[PDB]
């Protein structure tokens, strides 16, 4: 039953629903908090 | 620049020594000097400008960050405009919403 379809899909991993805007901002807001406190307040 | 301009360091500076010299201050010490040490003082005489924002630190509290330096777009203008200088420099670290 869950061996062959969605629960494999799943198993896949992102090939049905998933989105690439909150990806890209997830992936901006991690480099945010990476670089925020080191970028001058100048 | 008002106090170490380097024309003044050159002019004024090279002037007093000679009247020192004339007076005789290098040949014995008994001599009183009119600022022959001004080539030695520089950036040192009224060079800054410091500023405590009351109503930041009020609104903020106990604990805050302290302080910051701010340079200019022009980089000799303070001492033409000293209120405009920190006015510039406090636009910096303000509240913001956005």
């Amino acid at each position: 039953s869950s061996g062959g379809g969605p629960a494999v899909v799943n198993n896949y991993g992102d090939i049905h629903t998933a989105n690439y805007d909150e990806f890209y901002k997830g992936q901006q807001r991690r480099e945010a908090q990476q670089q925020a406190p080191i970028l001058p307040v100048r | 620049p008002a106090a170490d301009a380097i024309a003044k360091l050159i002019i004024e500076t090279t002037g007093n020594l000679l009247g020192y010299f004339l007076l005789g201050g290098f040949s014995s010490a008994g001599t009183i000097a009119a600022d022959i040490i001004m080539p030695f003082l520089v950036g040192t005489i009224a060079a800054w400008l410091q500023w405590k924002n009351t109503g930041r630190a009020t609104e903020l509290g106990w604990v805050h960050y302290w302080e910051l330096y701010q340079q200019g777009a022009e980089t000799n203008s303070w001492s033409l405009a000293a209120l405009a200088a920190l006015r510039g420099g406090f636009l910096v670290g303000r509240s913001e919403t956005v």
